[PDB]
């Protein structure tokens, strides 16, 4: 059984605390298969290399008109997040819409976690669980 | 009643099973001696058509801070959203109903689907305010009041009469 | 003896009522020679052809988007204003500035008046009496 | 009948004259013995209100090629213009009515004062073309035609039954 | 006795031929006093210095992008127009409006003429005789 | 043998019917390995979890200036498509070019299909099979 | 006998020193009648009310972004310039053009002077003496 | 004391008069026997320099609603204006001081002439809110409180210790 | 003739095989006793250089509605595209050839690679039309015709003479 | 020789005078006995056509720092200007000639009236630099130099042979 | 052992030679597992199908304002690169930032290579190895 | 001293191991009879906190052409970057310090974090140059020099006196 997951945009995804996004893990298209979840984070139970990915749907009305969309690692060995894969976009360059997609292979040990952060989070526009999401699979 | 092909699991006979109607899903396929068991969709899920899903679709629709439920999650349909009062839909957003400036008046108030409609006040009428409800109103009519003209009005200011 | 005036922007020029701009008439660069003034209006006492003029300094931050700047006659012979010279401008196409100038010769009887209006008036930016003004001279 | 004050043309005596009604102007001021003489507006001219003008106002309004007369010049009012069929009014221009793309349908036709209104076609409905009239139509219902499902539909294409 | 005129926008002002704008000369606000007119041109009969002026109201939808608005002299002494006062403007930088005004004093002999041209003329927007016009007075 | 495919932009890709895009399945870079194809759709023959992906190259001249790019599931169990992974972009914010990329893990049974739709399809610019494409692999 | 002048753009008009624009006074359309000139300034010899005017043709490539165009009085009675009529403009909001016109009536004694300044002067575009100029006449 | 030349008002004789100092103007020119008479500026007027003006200059400067007087009208100078608290000067406007989003912190407060300055919060620090005052603060240090690490922090959230 | 290393499959001897020329690909590697078999590229495929591909490259190039084939798919090259008449290439698009307004004339007509070139009509010439072909034309010359000047011309209108 | 009508300066008699040719102007009108006197244009002035002007036109055209004279002031024509070397004419400005980036090459040099033309380097060719002169050049051909292939080239880099 | 790699942005990544980008292969997040590296290229040692991917972070100040971001194959069988997956973006449509992401499945033999090219390379903005990268894994 | 749980590898006893301090990482976990071995970070790597990493974090930060090291890579911190002289930080770029045009003067020079601050020269002062250092300077004061006024100054040109 190869570890895989795909977590979707949900009612509670945008905390406004400055912590990571949260995600649906069971309903609709969301699932967990050999990976776990805790407070927004994919929790790794089997060590190896994983392609991690995230999409966030951004949108707004006119124009910190630079958005950072990132995936970050947490390990209990070190008290600060480590950035893994990060995008900067200034999409407000009236109504606008933009999608930011990231993926890549990272090495993860058991007990490590991956989270998604968008700054400013207020520009994420949730609709149906198809336009913002976070997932991974072992490769 | 539409159908789907199955096979009896004891024998292997081909079966022709009933599909399940809107509001339900196939909880158990048909057998040689009983129909398909259609279960009701659980909370937060739906099926809108005749179907043979083994689970109902999730009511996945989320409404933003400027929206409200136009339809609730129900067994036969997903939730749907519309703009709250004071906003109208444009390009998947809910934008504020515009205000007609001075010199112009509302000819149709804003709706969930439509912005305020405005026109420039035609002759003999006015509007002094930037407003999202105020229409062009007729000038105070000095001759009708038997009073002398003091200051002629305009599209953006009422006529003034003496006493 | 040849009628002339130049009235300037003043801290009271923007009434916010939908009526005409008011103006300074005696201090600094403002003056009246053979013309009068009343609640914003130049008042004609010697009938004839006058070159009338106005300038208004507009400015703002981003973008309603269309501004009207005009000169209008009031006569007691008719119960609404008569348009004389008018401009439409869309300067907001994030600080911006734009100036609008109008001039033209019109016939004015004794007792008639000329006023200036701008819609939307909130875009007029007063500084010192040199950037918005209103004047005339007999020709 | 409203009135206006008039100092006699050359007698000097200071009078109270009848004004002239809409569609007329002061052809001759009032005198000692005679009331105001009001003439009808010449063609292409008007007066919308009671007045003591010595010339009617000119019907000065002009309609551009994308406009038609909402009202003609008349003795009591100026011409006025509106957008022709297929255009709507926006910031003093007549713009073309927009069309709703595939996946969306018309909920209100354009008018002289308003653009086409559109919506994404809700579940169970569709629109396959860019059009300024076509609405979201319900999917072909296979079960009600006693057919089986061939290709599921979408917001931009009809469901196919065998 | 002091020459003066103000000619206004009319339904015939935009000929589309590349020649000057035509104008209304008798109705509404238009008038001629000691000046004449012919096919668009103010025609001088009393030689002297004249303040000439024109305004044209421009507008459009989106963006050729450069507009010329000018006042030109015709004299029978020379077989082409002589530029007097000219403006270049790029207002189209999606409805927009912009007004262009010109004024200046020029010497004109008996028999010479002044005209107004705009390239591209299709951007002139007539409404009512108050937004585009052309005038002069002896100074 | 792990199911995989990558279908490329082709001559016939843009039907204009409002149905899905069609794709090259055999020539150049296109291939099918344990997945099938029918009328634009990847057809699944082995049930499991698949990372599906699509890129479309968009481009145009100035500015429904919002484009929807999506992947959708079809199952014979239900008469309507289900959206899986969707992006909204308004890239026309002169010539412009933009790419929209989507990927994610979804569960697919045998006999289900995945299609790609872009609304408005007319903004997809095909060149060589490298700039618009649709693929998947089992994870 | 009635004072008047029109001075035109010349190859020396833009000194780059921060001082006023200079102008042509005798050739082409330029002239002086009952007014004088000195280093850029119209010099008054007959005291009275004057309609003064200037136009400057601005242009550039892309976008400092705010331009000031003004008419200023110099009197020997006071050791700095007095602002009379001023405009602020932000035309650079990739070739662009914009023209700025000012006119107004001011009182001028014998011995006083009027000048034109633009900041930043580098945006003034000379072509032929018809697009930037400076003039006056007694009123 | 600087001087100016003045040809006598009607005697014709060509003189050398004392100028008037700041806060005054020439009320009466100098004559044969008498020196220049300098009067004080009326209210709402001024002269900032030595001068021979026959009227003081007018305090013509106007402050908009987002401005306050940096200096009042005085006999020796015009009013001047500055941006009110919470606004900074940019191209002749008073704009609102910007706030630093989550993940970034204020390194300099806004002033009348300058916007908020911000930086991304460097490693070991954080800011969780959009604010025009709040700085990047060091993460809670678990070891110095003798606690164990619960949740690592980030540039936009504090580290959690049990 | 360039080469690639191979191995005889019966024995294992190293071989030095011929590459294949433009228009062909390696259908069969060399053997101890025969050369490389170069096959011709099939339809819709090419090889432009000497090579040892085992299949030819696909003619993958697609031309849009505003373009046409500058070169066809051939055994030795891919297809290539250019703009049709009335269009020129800019930033990977085919845009409409501009029109010189009144007051200006074409000094170079548009091409597939170049937009219309325009200038303002110099003195003594004119152009009355927005046109993508019309050049500045000289004014009707009244003195040359022995006719009186009626109306002087300009950059955008011809001179008119009496008869 | 074209002519113009002239009512005698003070005799009153109504005449038919010879006009003056290009490069001249009417110094003295024609009279009873004498023909029109035509003088040559002073320096910095001109007349391009037959005329009866009493002053030549002024050579009023000015060239900016990015322009040079295409023609000088002459008795028969005004100065005219064109863009200097390295600039092309666009909407009355002289802009810098563009350069073709890596992967693209110059198909036509800039001129006074036209920008650099560029194309993507077709297959088998390349350009490695941003340049306003450099064309797409064919790849080094390994086989024709009797070398073996080291690194395949691209539209922006030359092919390497050992 | 399934082949995988993820190479990160580094000090030397932008050669300016017009050849491919170079990448960190050992430090931080970079790694190679059953794939090799030579002069910017992922070198394939085990033939099969690979999902290849790349992200580049673009950014600049105002506006060849079209960027090409591509993955290309090199084989010793043919003297020219073959394009695999290509994006065109014109993100300069003041400061701007944009990310371009590409992925897809391609077939690769032993001894073939994949490189990444961005034209114009000068718009890639390197920061920390998280915002531009190149990787792959066998599927 | 914070700790992490381990297990002796010979016996299985639970152990309570020391973490390693900033500048170091765990090179060898604790055993029943010796502490954790904290190794120093190698070149180009760091640890900023107490930790139990088995390798130090890489100094991954790269500075562009307009930047310079504000802090170097050190055992206890990553490298960090700031703008060089003549540039200031905005939105992750280093942009050129603006110049105050004529008519205006520097009231605060530019820094790594701040653009040039400018104002319009107040009355009695001037600045004739577009400059990134020049302040508004007071007008030459003719009365103070005992010289006659020649030409009054302005915000963009000094006053001129005779001699
Ligand atoms: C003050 O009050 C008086 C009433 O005591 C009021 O005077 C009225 O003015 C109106 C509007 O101008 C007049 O209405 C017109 O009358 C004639 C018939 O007498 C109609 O033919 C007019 O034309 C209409 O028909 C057109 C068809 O070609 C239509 O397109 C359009 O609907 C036209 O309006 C029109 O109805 C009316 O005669 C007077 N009444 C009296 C008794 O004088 C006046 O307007 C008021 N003043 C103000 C400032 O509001
Ligand atoms: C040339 O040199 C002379 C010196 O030989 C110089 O004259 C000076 O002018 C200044 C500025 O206008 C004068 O200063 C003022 O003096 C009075 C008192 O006499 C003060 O009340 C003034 O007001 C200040 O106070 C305000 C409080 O309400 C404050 O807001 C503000 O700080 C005000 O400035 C002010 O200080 C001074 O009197 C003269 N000195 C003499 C001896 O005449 C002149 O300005 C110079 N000329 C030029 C062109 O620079
Ligand atoms: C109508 O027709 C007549 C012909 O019957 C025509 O008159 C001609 O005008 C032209 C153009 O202005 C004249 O050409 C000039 O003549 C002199 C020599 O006589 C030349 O030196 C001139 O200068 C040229 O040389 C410059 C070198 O410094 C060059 O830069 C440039 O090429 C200059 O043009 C020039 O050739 C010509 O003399 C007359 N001919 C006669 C017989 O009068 C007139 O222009 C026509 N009218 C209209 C309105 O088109
Ligand atoms: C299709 O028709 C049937 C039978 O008349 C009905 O029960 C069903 O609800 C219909 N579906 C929809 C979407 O209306
Ligand atoms: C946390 O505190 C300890 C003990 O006082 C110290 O050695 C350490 O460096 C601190 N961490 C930081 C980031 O300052
Ligand atoms: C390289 O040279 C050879 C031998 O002269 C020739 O056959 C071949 O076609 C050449 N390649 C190209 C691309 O011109
Ligand atoms: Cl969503
Ligand atoms: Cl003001
Ligand atoms: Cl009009
Ligand atoms: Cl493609
Ligand atoms: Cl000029
Ligand atoms: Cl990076
Ligand atoms: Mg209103
Ligand atoms: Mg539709
Ligand atoms: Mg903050
Ligand atoms: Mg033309
Ligand atoms: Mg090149
Ligand atoms: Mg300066």
């Amino acid at each position: 059984v190869n570890p895989a997951a795909h977590l979707t945009g949900a009612n509670s995804s945008l905390t406004g605390s400055g912590g990571p996004l949260l995600w649906e893990t069971q309903l609709g298209l969301a699932f967990l298969r050999g990976l776990s979840y805790h407070d927004g984070a994919l929790v790794v139970t089997k060590a190896g290399y994983y392609y991690i990915y995230s999409k966030v749907q951004l949108g707004g009305v006119g124009c910190a008109s630079t958005i950072t969309h990132g995936l970050y690692k947490r390990t209990p060995r070190y008290p600060e997040e480590l950035e893994l894969l990060v995008s900067q976009q200034s999409p407000c360059g009236r109504v606008w819409w933009d999608s930011s997609f990231l993926g890549g292979v990272v090495h993860l040990e058991a007990g490590e976690e991956v989270v998604v952060r968008v700054l400013d989070e207020r520009l994420v526009r949730l609709r149906d669980g198809t336009r913002s999401y976070f997932g991974a699979f072992m490769v | 009643t539409p159908t789907y092909p199955w096979r009896d699991a004891e024998t292997g006979e081909r079966l022709v099973c009933a599909q399940c109607p809107p509001g339900t899903f196939v909880q158990r396929p048909c057998r040689r001696d009983s129909p398909t068991t259609c279960g009701p969709c659980p909370p937060r899920h739906y099926t809108q058509f005749w179907n043979y899903l083994e689970r109902c679709r999730y009511c996945n629709v989320l409404c933003g801070e400027r929206e409200e439920e136009a339809r609730a999650c129900h067994a036969t349909h997903n939730r749907a959203c519309r703009c709250r009062t004071g906003f109208f839909a444009h390009a998947g957003f809910c934008l504020e109903h515009a205000s007609c400036p001075p010199g112009a008046g509302v000819i149709a108030p804003g709706t969930p689907s439509q912005n305020t409609q405005c026109q420039p006040c035609p002759p003999g009428t006015f509007s002094a305010s930037s407003s999202s409800s105020e229409q062009c109103q007729p000038h105070r009519n000095c001759t009708a009041l038997g009073l002398a003209l003091n200051v002629p009005g305009s599209s953006s200011h009422d006529t003034l009469c003496t006493s």
